[PDB]
């Protein structure tokens, strides 16, 4: 998961 | 032959080590409780943001006896930190901070807190792992792990080294077994100074500015929809390296403020507040 | 070069802390000697006397001491108190026995290293280490106005009645009991309390003297005097009803100091002469 | 001043330190566990309750590497397993100070991987010697800690303020019956019984132990008897010399089978206990 | 709560 | 249980  | 004894840290760091009290409308009754570290004498005091999440009124209290109404300055949900302040006038009790100190790992650490509203409490341990995830799966956070034994109500406490140097501020401990077992001596602290960076940011913004781009997961791509702020001059899925006069990450995208114009290869994007 | 240990405090306290066993006669049904409870005691001095927690002695027909050394003796219960939760017992030996060390003069500070001594679950003698973590606690829940010593050395079943020592082997307290009562669901981690050795001391020599410790009540329940429930007889001396008070034999306003005082005493109260009774 | 630590300890022990997986058939994990980098040759002391019934066996170090590894062999008496990898550009190894005799009260680290949250010291001291673990009527040589120890430490070091290896984290006392939870209890297998434990398996791919025929000093069972102890020995009786040796439990153990030994009270052929 |  |  990634928050950018 | 004097007794070994972490008494010096305890004279130096539990005066600024306050009681918490999160008090909701049913009138007046205490929803949640937990500690909270004073860093200044200005009356700034750090916490946790889940120790004051909806209260109606928080109540700090000092160890030499005074009490205090205290004002939500801010919060943040990602580091689960939040500052406090107290009008008071008088003379503060300080917590003692070392910017420069490096926390090691095995370095012996105190948890200074109120378990069970018990009243302060000092519990020993040492620094057990640095730069950890603690229970969520993978979030944007490093904890400190310690087996210093905190409680209900250590939430938003002082992890000191043997000189009383803050290392942290405790937030939660390991919580369920894999077989029917407890966990023991898992805990986990933000590490001072990220509590001390989202502490001046949010008594500077009234919150945490962060710089949200517009894409969720190197490689960019998700399993789900992207943002619309991903249309401003990169493509559909790929990877990326220099961005901003920087080569090839994550917590340099936050901390660029929004509306920027941000030049991305593989071309410009403009930062957009994280929603 | 040297490991970092604590084994010199061990080497000098362990000695004398016993394991204790609280046996009855009908405990099963053929009447045979077994085990009810079992816990941890500490030899005070050479006359045999060992202090223990009440409820590890409570209603025994027979209670055994076993020390490290292989010697096993049946102990006297010489008496034993409620509110501090203490009991002293005493064996008769011969040939000497071995006794924990106590440093009158020695303060306990907030911080200090701390090692318990005990039998958990009857294991065998084990030694745990933790700091001193607070002084002057309520331990419990409701009022037991009597000082405990909190520690996160860790303790268990087996371990009441044993030492708390610090790293030059010197008695700090007597384990009571682990905060393992968490009201609901959860289960507290390092919360265990301990009887300062002072007050450990001066309660034995008053179990010894008179076999129960003998406390001043003056008659009143509930700084100021007040009772949700009626009042006692022994406050029909020279007192209201309702109020506070300051001066209570020469001395400004004091609740353990009521009790200290011998029953039969005329004493001066302000806001007068009363006479006190020995706690019910 | 100086913040007191016991990083020394970390920075020389923990780098020997290994997670272990024992993965099962597609290959799933199983059970995770710890190990012990022993010597530069690869071999690695853990559990055998950690390995068992594994399909694959992997190891991690914690610089990065990662290693498929062979079962050399393992023990039920003493719960102990030994692996083996074949590294090549150098293994970090575990301190070990074979004249240093562990003491109550010396200061000790547990190191393992708990709960899979990556590798975690935790410190305690050495709270006895010499006991039987977490179940009698099947006697050994513990060493008891209260190191904070839970589910993953297994096959982990326990070590001193030098980083000397004391000995491997076996179980924990979980709780009592069906009662509470014990706090602060934890076993680990000494040291110097490991390393005769690894030496054996290296050699031999198992324990050979030396049995007789009794079970059960006095001699009787309460419980029948076997075959073995009829090559010229009596019922229920004690004996004195065995091997031209005064009274022992250990050396007949000790003793390879083939090998005929005397008794008194007159020679007997060892066989390997089953 | 006390008990003079 | 001595298992010689």
């Amino acid at each position: 998961v990634y928050w950018f | 032959m004097t007794p070994a004894s972490y008494n010096l840290a305890v004279r130096r760091a539990a005066p600024a080590v306050v009681n918490v009290y999160n008090r909701g409308l049913n009138q007046l009754e205490i929803r949640t409780l937990g500690s909270g570290v004073i860093m200044d004498q200005r009356g700034y005091i750090i916490t946790n943001k889940h120790v004051i999440n909806d209260a109606d009124q928080i109540i700090v209290a000092l160890q030499d006896g005074r009490v205090f109404e205290a004002l939500l300055v801010g919060s943040d949900s990602l580091t689960d930190l939040a500052v406090l302040k107290i009008n008071a006038t008088g003379g503060l009790p300080t917590i003692p901070i070392n910017a420069r100190r490096v926390p090691h790992i095995g370095d012996v650490v105190l948890a200074i807190g109120n378990p069970y509203n018990l009243g302060q409490t000092i519990t020993q341990g040492i620094i057990s792992a640095t730069g950890r995830i603690g229970l969520n799966p993978t979030g944007r956070q490093n904890f400190l792990q310690t087996d210093a034994s905190i409680n209900h109500g250590n939430s938003g406490g002082a992890l000191v080294n043997s000189l009383g140097e803050l290392m942290g501020i405790n937030t939660l401990s390991f919580d369920k077994s894999n077989d029917g077992e407890t966990p023991e001596g898992i805990g986990f602290a933000i590490p001072f100074q990220l509590a001390t960076k989202i502490m001046d940011k949010l008594i500077r913004d009234g919150r945490v500015i962060r710089g949200y781009i517009g894409i969720g997961g190197i490689v960019v791509n998700e399993v789900s929809p992207d943002g619309p702020a991903a249309n401003a001059g990169i493509q559909v899925n790929d990877l990326i390296i220099s961005v901003d006069n920087k080569p090839a990450t994550m917590d340099q995208v936050a901390e660029i403020r929004p509306g920027s114009v941000i030049p991305v290869v593989v071309l410009q994007v403009t930062i957009q507040e994280y929603p």
